[PDB]
C-alpha cells in the first residue's frame, strides 16, 4: 500500500 | 507518562513495516513479544497489518469501540491522532473524514507533522473512495501545512497523491508526470524498498 | 523550561534564513527585540549571519571562551550539539572535529537526526579544508545514522557532501552525478530558496 | 552557503 505509518 | 512506549512501539512497527519483516509484527499480539497492547494498540496492530495481508482484520465490536471512544473526546493528541491515522483502511470513511476535518481545524515541531501525515492519509482514502469536494479541501489544507517545512518525505508522498488527484479526477496527463517524479525522488535517494510500493501502485493504475 | 524557547529561537533563525530575510535576523542582537540571548546565543547567531554576509564575524574573545566552555562540558544535550553544528565555520576546524568525533563516541528520535547534521555539517567542513582521512570516517559514520530512516533533507544534503568530496579528491565524473542528482531533488520538492545556494555552489566549484 | 542550520 501506499499510506504512512502515522508516528513514525 | 505512558507516551515513552507507544512511540518506540510505532517507530518499532514503521522499521518492521521498511525491512517488510511481516511475522515479527504478527509477533506482538500474542504473548511472545515484550510489549502489552491495550485493545486499541492491539486493533491498531490488526489494522496496520490489514494492509500487508488481507487475511487479517479487526472485529465489528473492536472496531466499533474504537469509532466511539474517538468520538467522544476533546482534546486530541499524540495518541488519538495516530490511533486515527493508522486506522483509515478500517474505519468507514464517512467518520475518518469528519475527525480529519474536526483535527484541522485547530490551529509544536512533531505535532504538526502528524497532522500532516494524518491529512494524507485521509486525502489518499479520499482519491480511493472518489469524495471530490472533499479532496480540494484537504488538498489545499496540507498545501498550508508544508508551507516553509523541510518535510520531504511527506512531500514526497504529497506529490504522489496529487498526481493520483489528478489522475483519477480529470485523467490528464499531468498526473503521471507527478507520480513518476515522485518515484524518481524515491530513486535517487536510494530507497529500494517504498519505490516498490509506489511502483506496484503505479503500475496496476496505469495498466488498466 | 529553558531549552523550550532555545528551540524556538533556531527554529525562527532557520525560517528567516531561508526566505533570505537579513535585518530580521540582524536584530537580535540590537537591544530591542523579544529573544534576550545569553552571550553564547549571541555568538552562534554572528557565526550564522557570518555565512550570510563576511563582514559580521565575532570577536576573538567571545570563540575563544565558547571553545573553552565546550571543552569542558561531559554531559551533550541539546544545547551544545546545537552551538557547534552552527559555528562550525567560525571554530578553527582543528577544534572542531576533536569535538565531532567525541560526539560519535557517546552513541531517541530527535537526538539522532541532531546528532547527523552536525556530522554532516563537519563533512562539508573537512572536504573544505582538505582533510581525508578525516573524511572516510565521517562518511562511515553519517551513512549508518541514517541507516533505514526517514530523513530525506539530511539524506540530500549528504547525497550532495558525497559528490563533493568525490569531486574534491579524485575528481572524477561521478561526484558531478550526485552533486546534480540532489540538485534533481531539491527541483522536484519545490525548494526554489534552497536550490539557488547550491546551484550557486555547484557553479562556482566546476567553473575553476 | 550549503551547510545546514542544526537545530531547524
Amino acid at each position: 500500500d501506499i499510506i504512512i505509518i502515522v508516528g513514525g | 507518562t505512558k507516551t515513552e512506549s507507544f512511540a518506540n512501539l510505532v517507530q518499532y512497527i514503521r522499521k518492521q513495516y521498511s525491512l517488510q519483516n511481516i511475522n515479527n509484527i504478527q509477533s506482538l499480539l500474542s504473548d511472545s513479544s515484550n510489549y502489552t497492547l491495550d485493545p486499541f494498540e492491539k486493533t491498531m496492530v490488526k489494522s496496520i497489518l490489514h494492509t500487508m495481508d488481507s487475511s487479517i482484520i479487526p472485529s465489528d465490536d473492536e472496531l466499533l469501540q474504537l469509532a466511539d471512544y474517538l468520538f467522544k473526546v476533546e482534546k486530541w493528541g499524540y495518541y488519538e491522532i495516530i490511533l486515527l491515522g493508522n486506522c483509515v483502511r478500517t474505519i468507514d470513511y464517512n467518520s475518518v473524514f469528519l475527525l480529519t476535518k474536526e483535527m484541522l481545524n485547530n490551529y509544536n515541531k512533531t505535532n504538526k507533522r502528524i497532522v500532516t501525515q494524518l491529512a494524507i492519509n485521509c486525502l489518499i482514502l479520499s482519491i480511493d473512495m472518489e469524495e471530490f469536494t472533499n479532496c480540494f479541501y484537504l488538498i489545499d489544507e496540507i498545501k498550508a501545512l508544508l508551507d516553509n517545512e523541510l518535510n520531504f518525505y511527506e512531500q514526497t508522498v504529497f506529490l504522489y497523491a496529487t498526481g493520483y488527484f489528478e489522475f483519477k479526477r480529470w485523467q490528464s496527463t499531468s498526473g503521471i508526470e507527478k507520480m513518476k517524479q515522485a518515484i524518481q525522488v524515491l530513486d535517487i535517494l536510494g530507497e529500494d524498498n517504498l519505490k516498490l510500493h509506489y511502483t506496484i501502485h503505479f503500475d496496476k493504475l496505469i495498466n488498466n
